């Protein structure tokens, strides 16, 4: 069962941390803008 | 049960020579 | 962990962990059968683990003859009756008569089979009086009742097992005796709706003497 | 060429027409018994 | 016991970690995602004063 | 006492000449006081198959 | 016994083709 | 030019067809993980002890239960409000006992419907329109946490949740009338008074329109070829519209601009969901609804009856009936 | 006395042929039981399949 | 018991205004 | 034998859902 908990937590952190960098990586400018 | 699917495939049989025989296309010419 | 090991710990590092379903672990007392004084003794916490839980499969595949079969629990940690007691007399060369009386002596657990297939049975020691010497404390018990006659069954409508004990070390200051046991007890029957099946429950057990 | 320069176009008449239908109730009136056993 | 299982409710431990082998994991996604992103801090808009904002 | 038409599970009671109930059939069977156990009504059969 | 299977391969094997067929021709006459 | 930089363009393009957005990376894998289970545990899934009380329970069609009675099993109670995953459990035989696919179902559906919301946000901040459709559809997110997650929080078992099937909603309903009179609490009927509002205002403004279209096609074809795509032509008489309505009960009651008209249109069934989904909240804290019993009292003392005074026989009914094999002391449900 | 080609099955004793001897359920073909199933197991041979 | 009637009911409402439909589309696309 | 009338015509629901989903016309402009 371990073997299946640390996929469970790399999956779970990988798109975690994906969504968290994504948004500090500059969002509010990727708009149509003026 | 099965004598009305033996009856209703033989009147299919002849309805469709009925309808073969009369409402055909028109062989028609040059 | 010894019993004097569990209680040094509080309720809040037991609860979580499954410290509490387990006899505490004697330590070393091997054959110290000459080291047994008489009297009327008492039992303060005999407790008894369960370590496998087999049923006979009446189905067969093989021929005539059928064996019992290694399964899965199924509800969870929910075993190791505990805090039973009663009236337990050592005589001369070691002739033990244990008699139960009180404490928490059932517990109704479900097992498959490999075939998809639940039993419910209840694991008792109801009224058991071991009178025997050391190798084979023979005697029987109850299975009282799998379900109360107050049961409703889903549209409003509506005996004795085998145990044999063993002794394996001694404690000869304080009467700490562990040990192995077995049994085979019948299953759950929906009232002869269901034929019943054979059970053989292996596991270790723990006492004090007092 | 993205449009694909191939689409063509299936053709049955009526003569077709009944010789499949015709074909097929046959087809079911001899094996319909032996079916049904 | 009879069979054999984490035992892990009711603990309290952070995170659920029971294991440092379970601990590291959390750290070596992060770092490497932290490494990435902040590899590709190059091709953002960094700036002293040039604010998004009204 | 006859079944209504809506009742599909109408449970069985016994009426007098009146309309007191004096015995029943109980869906639970533990403290039954008027149960036909306990009463002792028999039947009996007047025309019919099994006259 | 009767081949309840039967039956109803006797009928999906009647009205698969028999719309099949159908699509086409009309698909056909609709042009013409 | 960087990989990120590549990769946070493609995950913010607009021209990949179903739009992801950076919501998406956990909308998508997650409510994928709870449908592939619930696929799996609505055809196959073994009986599980709902009560606790060592009856297991069919919830599966191979197990003799159509579409109707097909129904994922919520938890135990023993099992409580414990976080119960697969890698607590012993085996895959035994984490279907207790109740597994619900516990993992229901956590995986709330994160997949908020994280929706966050994209119904993002996509209309990405497009350049005005941001208010994730306020319009907090209310049915509400309205799925109110019972898959405070109520049983409340009740402090999953075991009171709502099934997960046909069935199972309606034995979820009943018994929670039975619990805490529902129809008594004014909350309930400012929701019910949403629902049949939202759908008089419905049927109502799609007569009013469909009424008014001007004509651009014949009386042979379709009267929906009359409406080309993108173009700057109201295609139905609005004033003509709003006279007639006028005409036929109030001239006070106007509503003459479209905006106020669409300001209600999505205001009323909104606040209508708001007011249900508050309502299930407090009665998940015991906050029970209304109660009437021997209001109606003559001049000796006597008690008379009213439509409360059959109600509570009701759900007295409901009540002595409900959880037939647990409950021995008198009360707390 | 009842085998797999009584039962008119067809397309089980191809797996049985090349090896996938044990099902879910934990019985086996020869009679006995056998503990671990595995990935490769006879519903998983299967769902692969519809994959 | 499961009905002998039942599964011919349910093949037979699937198959016919589903092909009642597809005879209907393909007039319609063939020309466009 | 009824669960696969049951399964095959919730599969086919989904697959009308994903044909219904992809292989639309395209909303085309003026
Ligand atoms: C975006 C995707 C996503 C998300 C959010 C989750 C989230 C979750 N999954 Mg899940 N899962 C996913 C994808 C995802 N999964 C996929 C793709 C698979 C298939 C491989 C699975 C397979 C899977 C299984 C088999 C199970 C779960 C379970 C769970 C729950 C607990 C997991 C846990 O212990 O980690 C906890 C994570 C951490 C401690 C580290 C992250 C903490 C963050 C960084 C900080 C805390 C945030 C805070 C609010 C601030 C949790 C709600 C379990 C469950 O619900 O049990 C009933 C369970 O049994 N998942
Ligand atoms: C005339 C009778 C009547 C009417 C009109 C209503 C009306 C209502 N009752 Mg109700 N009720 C009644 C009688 C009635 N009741 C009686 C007699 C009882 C007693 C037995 C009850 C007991 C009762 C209970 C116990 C509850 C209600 C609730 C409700 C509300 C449900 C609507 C809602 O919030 O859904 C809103 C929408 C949802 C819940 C769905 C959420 C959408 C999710 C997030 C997404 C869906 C995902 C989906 C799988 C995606 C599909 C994909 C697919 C297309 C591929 C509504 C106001 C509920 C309530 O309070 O509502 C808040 C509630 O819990 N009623
Ligand atoms: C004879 C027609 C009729 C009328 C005039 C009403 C009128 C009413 N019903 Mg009612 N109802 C009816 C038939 C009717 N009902 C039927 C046939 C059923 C199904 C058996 C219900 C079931 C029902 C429920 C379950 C509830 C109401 C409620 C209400 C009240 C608020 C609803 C509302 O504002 O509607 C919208 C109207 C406009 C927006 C205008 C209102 C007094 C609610 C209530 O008691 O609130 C006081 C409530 O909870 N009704
Ligand atoms: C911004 C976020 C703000 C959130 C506000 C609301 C907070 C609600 C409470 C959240 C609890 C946070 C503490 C973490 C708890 C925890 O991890 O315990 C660990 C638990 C489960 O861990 C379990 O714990 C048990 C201990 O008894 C056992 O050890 C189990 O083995 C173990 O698996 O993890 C979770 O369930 C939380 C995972 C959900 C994370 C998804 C978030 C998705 C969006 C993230 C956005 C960025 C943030
Ligand atoms: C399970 C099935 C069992 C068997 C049932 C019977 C067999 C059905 C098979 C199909 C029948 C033949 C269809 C193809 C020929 C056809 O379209 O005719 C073409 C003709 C002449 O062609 C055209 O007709 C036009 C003039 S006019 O329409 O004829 O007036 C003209 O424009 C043009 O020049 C000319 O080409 O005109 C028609 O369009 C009439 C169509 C009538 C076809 C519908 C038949 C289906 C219902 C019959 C079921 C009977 C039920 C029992 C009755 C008691
Ligand atoms: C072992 C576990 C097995 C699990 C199996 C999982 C099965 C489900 C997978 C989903 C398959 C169906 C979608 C695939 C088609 C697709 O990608 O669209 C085709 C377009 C074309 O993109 C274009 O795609 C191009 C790549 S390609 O060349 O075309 O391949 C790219 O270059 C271009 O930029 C872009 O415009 O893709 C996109 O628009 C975004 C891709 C991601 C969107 C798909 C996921 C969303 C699904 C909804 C999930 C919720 C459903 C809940 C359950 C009902
Ligand atoms: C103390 C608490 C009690 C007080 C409550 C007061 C409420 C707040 C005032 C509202 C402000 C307002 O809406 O202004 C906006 C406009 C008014 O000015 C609009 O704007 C223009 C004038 S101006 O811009 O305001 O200057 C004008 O051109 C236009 O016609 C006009 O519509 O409102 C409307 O015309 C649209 C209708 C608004 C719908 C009201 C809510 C209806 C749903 C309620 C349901 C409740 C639950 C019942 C069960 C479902
Ligand atoms: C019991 C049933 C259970 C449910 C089964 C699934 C639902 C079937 C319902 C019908 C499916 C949709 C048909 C109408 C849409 C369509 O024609 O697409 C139109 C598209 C795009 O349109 C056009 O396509 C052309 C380009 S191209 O063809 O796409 O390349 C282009 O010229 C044109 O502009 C464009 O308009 O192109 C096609 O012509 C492809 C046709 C494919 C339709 C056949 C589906 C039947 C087989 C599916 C069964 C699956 C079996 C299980 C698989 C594992
Ligand atoms: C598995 C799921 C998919 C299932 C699909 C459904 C099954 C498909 C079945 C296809 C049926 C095809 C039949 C079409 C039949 C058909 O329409 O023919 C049409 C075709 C005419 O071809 P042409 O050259 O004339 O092309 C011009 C047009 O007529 C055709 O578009 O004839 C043939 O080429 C030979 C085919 C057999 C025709 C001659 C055989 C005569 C048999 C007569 C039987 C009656 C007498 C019996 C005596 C007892
Ligand atoms: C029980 C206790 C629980 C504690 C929880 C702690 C949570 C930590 C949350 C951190 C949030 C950080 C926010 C982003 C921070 C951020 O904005 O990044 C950006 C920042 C630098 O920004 P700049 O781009 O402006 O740098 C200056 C130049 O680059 C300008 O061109 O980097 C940092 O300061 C990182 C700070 C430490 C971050 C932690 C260390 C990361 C590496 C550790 C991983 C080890 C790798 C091991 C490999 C196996
Ligand atoms: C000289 C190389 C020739 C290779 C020919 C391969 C032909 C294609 C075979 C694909 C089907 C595999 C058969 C099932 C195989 C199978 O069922 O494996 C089963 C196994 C996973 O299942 P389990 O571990 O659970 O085994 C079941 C039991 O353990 C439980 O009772 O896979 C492995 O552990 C390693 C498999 C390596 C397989 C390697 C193939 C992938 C890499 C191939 C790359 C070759 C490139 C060559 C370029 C020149
Ligand atoms: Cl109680
Ligand atoms: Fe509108």
């Amino acid at each position: 069962m371990l073997t299946l908990k640390i996929f469970v937590y790399t999956v779970v952190t990988f798109f975690v941390c994906l969504f968290i960098f994504g948004f500090l990586s500059n969002d509010p400018a990727r708009n149509p803008g003026k | 049960m099965e004598a009305l699917v033996y009856t209703f495939l033989l009147v299919g049989t002849l309805g469709i020579i009925f309808f073969s025989i009369f409402f055909r296309d028109p062989p028609r010419m040059i | 962990l010894t019993f004097d090991e569990i209680q040094g710990l509080t309720y809040l590092q037991v609860k979580g962990s499954g410290i509490a379903n387990t006899c505490p672990v004697l330590e070393s007392g091997t054959t110290n059968l000459k080291e047994l004084k008489a009297g009327s003794y008492k039992l303060e916490n005999f407790c008894i683990e369960p370590t496998s839980f087999t049923v006979k499969e009446e189905s067969q595949f093989k021929g005539g003859e059928t064996e019992f079969v290694k399964t899965k629990l199924m509800t969870r940690l929910t075993y190791t009756l505990d805090a039973m007691s009663g009236s337990f007399k050592v005589g001369s060369d070691g002739s033990a008569e244990l008699k139960e009386d009180d404490g928490i002596d059932y517990a109704a657990t479900t097992v498959q089979l490999p075939g998809g297939e639940r039993v419910a049975f209840l694991f008792t020691i109801k009224q058991f009086d071991g009178k025997g010497t050391l190798d084979n404390i023979k005697g029987d018990f109850l299975v009282p009742s799998y379900r109360g006659s107050s049961f409703l069954d889903p549209k409003g409508r509506g005996l004795k097992g085998s145990a044999v004990f063993s002794v394996a070390k001694v404690d000869p200051v304080t009467g700490e005796i562990a040990g192995v046991f077995e049994s085979i007890q019948p299953s759950d029957t929906d009232l002869g709706a269901k034929p019943p099946k054979d059970i053989k429950v292996t596991g270790l057990w723990y006492a004090q003497l007092k | 060429a993205r449009p694909n320069p191939n689409k063509q176009v299936v053709e049955l008449n009526r003569t077709s027409l009944y010789w499949g239908l015709l074909l097929i109730f046959v087809l079911a009136v001899l094996f319909s018994s032996y079916i049904f056993n | 016991l009879v069979d054999e299982r984490m035992n892990g409710d009711g603990t309290g431990r952070p995170f659920g970690v029971n294991d440092p082998v379970l601990g590291w994991v959390l750290l070596g996604v992060f770092g490497t995602m932290w490494a990435i992103w902040f590899i590709g801090q190059k091709d953002l808009g960094d700036f002293e004063d040039a604010d998004d904002g009204l | 006492r006859r079944m209504p038409t809506f009742f599909e599970t109408f449970p069985v009671l016994l009426l007098d000449k009146d309309g007191i109930v004096r015995a029943d059939v109980p869906f639970r069977k533990a403290e039954s006081k008027y149960s036909i156990e306990q009463v002792g009504v028999s039947v009996t059969f007047y025309g019919g198959e099994l006259d | 016994e009767v081949n309840i299977y039967g039956l109803t391969a006797t009928a999906l094997f009647i009205i698969i083709p028999t719309s099949f067929l159908l699509i086409l021709y009309v698909k056909t006459a609709s042009t013409q | 030019s960087s990989l990120w930089a590549r990769f946070c363009e493609w995950i913010t393009s607009t021209e990949n067809r179903l739009y992801i957005g950076w919501f998406g990376v956990i909308m998508i894998p997650c409510l994928l993980t709870a449908t592939s289970v619930f696929i799996i545990a609505f055809i196959a899934a073994p009986p599980v002890d709902i009560d606790g009380i060592r009856e297991p329970v069919s919830g599966s069609l191979l197990y003799g239960n159509n579409i109707i009675t097909g129904a994922v099993i919520p938890t135990s109670n023993a099992i409580g409000l414990h976080f119960y995953p697969i890698w607590e459990a012993a085996s895959l035989d035994e984490w279907l006992y207790n109740g597994g696919p619900y516990q993992l179902i229901v956590c995986h559906f709330l994160l997949g419907v908020y994280c929706y919301m966050g994209r119904e946000w993002e996509l209309s901040f990405r497009l350049g329109m005005r941001p208010w459709i994730a306020v319009a559809y907090s209310a049915p997110v509400a309205a799925a946490s109110a019972v898959f997650l405070v109520y049983p929080i409340g009740q402090g078992s999953f075991s009171d949740g709502m099934p997960l099937g046909i069935s199972g909603t309606f034995n979820f309903m009943i018994v929670f009338q039975a619990e805490h009179n529902i129809l008594m609490h004014p909350f309930h009927m400012l929701g019910v008074a949403g629902v049949f509002g939202g759908s008089l205002f419905s049927a109502m403004h799609g007569s009013l329109v469909t009424s008014s279209l001007i004509r651009e096609t014949t009386e042979n074809e379709s009267a929906n070829e009359g409406y080309r795509f993108g173009q700057e032509e109201e295609t139905y008489n609005i004033v003509a519209a709003h006279g007639y309505f006028g005409r036929l009960i109030f001239q006070y009651a106007s509503f003459n601009n479209s905006r106020s008209l669409h300001f209600f249109l999505a205001a009323w069934p909104v606040i209508g969901i708001w007011f249900t989904a508050l309502g299930l909240s407090t009665m998940a804290f015991n906050l029970n609804g209304f109660n009437f019993n021997q209001s109606v009292v003559d001049s000796q003392g006597r008690v008379l009856n009213t439509w409360a005074d059959i109600i509570n026989r009701a759900n007295l009914g409901m009540e002595v009936m409900h959880e037939r094999n647990a409950h021995n002391f008198p009360l707390d449900l | 006395l009842n085998p797999m080609w009584r039962q008119g099955m067809f397309v089980l004793p191809f797996m049985t042929r090349l090896g996938i001897t044990q099902s879910w359920g934990g019985w086996t073909i020869s009679g006995e039981t056998a503990t671990n199933p595995g990935i490769w197991s006879y519903e998983g041979v299967a769902a692969a399949h519809i994959i």
